[PDB]
């Protein structure tokens, strides 16, 4: 696969880790991709990438900087983009690690 | 006993019997504090695309 | 989760508010108000006929 192009659905605040990240990748076989990504500044939710073949593979992305810049290594490739880390509401809660 | 309370009532309110009712009067609004739920909004992948 | 308005208080008004925060999806809400009686703190005088 190639052109990854990372839709990163929510930027929160926040908790454990959770938040939105796709992955559009133009790839022809979808399957077991290249996950854990190439940025300590944001931790990833998952590890493993279900590929959809040309698809936006979704993907879990957790970081509390609220000027966050997401950098992945989507197995072909790297794969760049930011949005801000909007704070959230509460105040104490389980756990997050960005 | 002329003309009536809430008949000439201005500040267009319902006025009437025991219960004094002076209601949906043309004066204030509603101020409000919504404690919304987690429930109340969608998803954030949960949306349709 | 917790958010603030005034509305028109005459019945008669839908109000609305369309608020969700990040992560929530877009909360819309229509409320609508009806009777508010008045009926102040009144005393009772006399009790008159013939």
């Amino acid at each position: 696969v190639t052109d990854l192009s990372c839709q990163v659905v929510v930027c929160t605040h926040s908790s454990d880790f959770g938040g939105v990240a796709t992955l559009s990748y133009k790839t022809d076989k979808p399957g077991k991709c290249a996950v854990h990504s190439h940025s300590n500044v944001a931790t990833l939710q998952e590890a493993t990438v279900d590929v959809k073949e040309d698809g936006k593979v979704t993907v879990h992305f957790s970081t509390a900087s609220a000027s966050p810049a997401f950098k992945v290594s989507v197995c072909d490739a790297k794969t760049t983009c930011t949005a801000a880390c909007e704070p959230p509401k509460d105040h104490i809660v389980p756990y997050g690690a960005s | 006993k002329g003309s009536s309370l809430n008949t000439k009532a201005p500040f267009g309110c319902k006025i009437k019997t025991n219960p004094v009712r002076a209601m949906d009067c043309a004066v204030g609004s509603i101020p409000v504090s919504m404690d919304i739920p987690d429930s109340a909004f969608t998803r954030v992948v949960d949306a349709p695309a | 989760y917790e958010h603030t308005a005034t509305i028109p208080n005459v019945v008669g008004f839908p109000y609305k508010a369309h608020i969700e925060r990040n992560g929530f999806s877009p909360m819309t809400l229509q409320l609508e108000v009806v009777e508010t009686s008045w009926e102040p703190t009144l005393n009772l005088e006399y009790i008159t006929c013939e």
